[PDB]
């Protein structure tokens, strides 16, 4: 008995530190169930994508360090992925059935006897307030409103790599808590990397 | 590539709201920036009080703040604005406008690499005095000045022949008497084969009191 | 906020590192530590971006680096012009931004200079309200410690006099001033102010008279 813990996770700070190395472009354990728990019963013995708010390509259930923490971002993982194309065109088409099935099962989990809402971020950052990820050279910003709050448009702004079409495979989600009432509210997180690279190392360790 | 000049009153009363502009030249501010407000009061260090970013309007604030902070942006006019509410003499400090710029904010965050001057804004009861503005004269070389005398709050401004006049231009920092009231001397040192050609007219100026004064400055009679 | 000395001295030529420790949500989440320079009377100037990127033109001798949740600045052949406040500052997560505390940095060896002194006479002007301030003003001198002594007709004169504090001038020399407040009746009750301004050791004296 020795324990794991996802949000202690010293391989998520050092395989940080070399994709934000790559970006100036310009024994193991692993567990099988499970949450980043202490005891890991069954043991045996990546890509990265910059984006917020959502989760792309990957592993494929919700995990906080502390849910009674608002200040504390929840990863939200999914049991059927939701397809999401986008176009160099500058925008998004998106199920809406698919989509509105979707946040109300993450609903019900969150339920754990209240009112569930979602809105859109707060304010300020914009690589934040909005689903931004980059694809391929571009860099893509578009509007998220219409998801946070048959088919659903979303407007997206669009910028190449000069600073110094791809569908896709929604994963999971980052989420924020307003923590201030018979309501808890729930707006689109992101900003920490961290938290999309413990999102699929949370079932490894090093010893 | 842009330059910012932040201004507004010199002076605020305790529980009132202090209200500051920046305006920017050379830019514009609805492109990708942050335009942030940060400040310096005497003793301490820098605070960063927020942002707006200039595409969408968005804002941050710094989070001991946020419930008495308001930031905008005037598109036309080409202004970003601070509103800080309940103000203390806790807020007396210099306030800088600062602009923001990014690579990609999520792994590299945001810098500010181009900043205003500053303005000084002061949080008191005590009342505004103006100034009352006298002139200084009596080598191959002269000495001429004013003497702005007993004012409240700082700063104020000398200029020498309306900004014509830059070299050899030296302000000194004020003197605080114990009255309460500021008094400094602006001296410009001028070829002294000039004199009796070349006239010396210094411009003062006290923002909080609205005085302006121009005084010649002559060696007399 | 992150934490700096706030205080370190070194002398002309070596070299200084001022170390910014933060935290796992600033330093440890981004590459995101910049660095400023600041010096009185002028607007805080960008030095280091992104933990170790240089705007043109700030010279070779200045550069960070970053290690966990600390970073740091280092600065070689240390000029007279680096005397200044220092500051590190960070991008952190909830899109909040934070300094730190500062370092202010002392540069010892600066080669001594010796006060101009400007001596002003009260003006008919000010006189004719029935008051007279003697105005001496002194500039361009280092290191920044001054002793100012008025005498009148050359006895030591006590009250009446008040003394600024020195600080620096852009050219990273001293100045302050020294005002004699009179009544017009003092003034002309004597008939040769002077002001004694003492540097290291050596002493300057201006006389004006009514
Ligand atoms: C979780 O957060 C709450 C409120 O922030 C706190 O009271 C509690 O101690 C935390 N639990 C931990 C740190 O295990
Ligand atoms: C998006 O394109 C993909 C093809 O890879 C596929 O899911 C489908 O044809 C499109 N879905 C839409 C438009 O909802
Ligand atoms: C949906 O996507 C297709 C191609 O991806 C695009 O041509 C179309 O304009 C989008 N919107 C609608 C409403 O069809
Ligand atoms: C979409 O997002 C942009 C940027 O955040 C915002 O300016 C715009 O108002 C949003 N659209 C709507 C319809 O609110
Ligand atoms: C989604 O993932 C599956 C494998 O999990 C893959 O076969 C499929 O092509 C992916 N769809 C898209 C649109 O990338
Ligand atoms: C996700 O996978 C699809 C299919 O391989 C690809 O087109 C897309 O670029 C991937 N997403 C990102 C963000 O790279």
């Amino acid at each position: 008995t020795e324990n794991f813990n996802m949000w202690k996770n010293n391989m998520v700070e050092q395989m940080h530190e070399d994709i934000i190395s790559l970006w100036d472009q310009s024994a193991i354990l692993k567990c099988n169930d499970f949450n980043g728990t202490g005891p890991c019963t069954n043991v045996s013995t990546i890509r990265p994508v910059v984006s917020t708010q959502l989760l792309l390509n990957g592993s494929l259930v919700i995990r906080s360090e502390n849910f009674t923490n608002n200040a504390k971002t929840i990863i939200v993982q999914l049991n059927e992925s939701v397809v999401i194309n986008c176009t160099g065109a500058g925008h998004c088409n998106l199920s809406k059935t698919q989509w509105e099935n979707t946040l109300e099962q993450i609903a019900i989990k969150l339920k754990e006897n209240k009112t569930i809402i979602f809105n859109p971020s707060s304010g300020g950052d914009p690589e934040i307030v909005t689903h931004s990820f980059n694809c391929g050279g571009e860099f893509f910003y578009c509007n998220s409103t219409q998801l946070f709050t048959r088919n659903i448009t979303l407007p997206c702004r669009i910028k190449q790599i000069i600073n110094m079409r791809c569908s896709s495979n929604i994963t999971g989600l980052l989420l924020t808590r307003d923590g201030g009432n018979g309501t808890e509210i729930f707006r689109p997180g992101g900003g920490d990397m961290r938290d999309n690279w413990r999102s699929e190392l949370y079932k490894y360790k090093v010893v | 590539q842009v330059q910012l000049q932040e201004s507004g009153p010199g002076l605020v009363k305790p529980s009132e709201t202090l209200s500051l502009t920046c305006a920017v030249s050379g830019g514009s501010i609805g492109d990708d920036y942050y335009w942030n407000w940060i400040r310096q009061s005497p003793g301490k260090g820098l605070e960063w009080i927020g942002s707006i970013y200039g595409s969408f309007g968005g804002t941050n604030f710094n989070p001991s703040l946020k419930n008495r902070v308001t930031i905008s942006m005037d598109t036309s006019n080409n202004q970003v604005s601070l509103k800080l509410n309940s103000v203390t003499a806790a807020d007396t400090a210099v306030y800088y406008c600062a602009r923001g710029s990014h690579s990609i904010v999520v792994l590299f965050g945001y810098y500010f690499d181009y900043w205003g001057q500053g303005v000084l804004v002061t949080v008191s009861s005590a009342s505004t005095k103006g100034p009352s503005v006298f002139p200084l004269a009596p080598e191959s070389t002269a000495a001429l000045g004013c003497l702005v005398k007993d004012y409240f709050p700082e700063p104020v401004t000398v200029s020498w022949n309306s900004g014509s006049l830059t070299s050899g231009v030296h302000t000194f920092p004020a003197v605080l008497q114990s009255s309460g009231l500021y008094s400094l001397s602006s001296v410009v040192t001028v070829p002294s084969s000039s004199l009796g050609t070349q006239t010396y007219v210094c411009n003062v100026n006290h923002k909080p009191s609205n005085t302006k004064v121009d005084k010649r400055v002559e060696i007399k009679t | 906020a992150l934490t700096q000395p706030p205080s370190v001295s070194k002398s002309l030529g070596q070299s200084v590192t001022i170390s910014c420790s933060g935290t796992t949500n600033d330093i440890g989440a981004y590459n995101g530590v910049s660095w400023y320079q600041h010096h009185s009377d002028t607007a805080p100037r960008l030095l280091i971006y992104e933990v170790n990127k240089r705007p043109s033109g700030v010279s070779d001798r200045f550069s960070g680096s970053k290690s966990g949740n600390t970073a740091s600045l280092t600065i070689s052949g240390l000029q007279a012009e680096d005397e200044a406040d220092y500051y590190c500052g960070s991008y952190r997560s909830g899109s909040t931004w934070v300094f730190g505390g500062g370092t202010r940095l002392t540069v010892l060896g600066q080669p001594k200079a010796s006060p101009t002194v400007t001596l002003f006479p009260p003006s008919s002007e000010e006189l004719q309200a029935n008051k007279a301030t003697l105005v001496c003003l002194i500039s361009d001198f280092y290191p920044g410690v001054v002793k100012v002594a008025w005498k009148a007709d050359g006895s030591a004169v006590n009250a009446g006099v008040e003394t600024t504090t020195p600080s620096k001038q852009s050219n990273n020399k001293y100045a302050a001033s020294s005002y004699l407040s009179l009544t017009s009746d003092q003034w002309k009750s004597h008939k040769s102010y002077s002001c004694q301004v003492t540097h290291e050791g050596s002493t300057v004296e201006k006389t004006v008279a009514p």
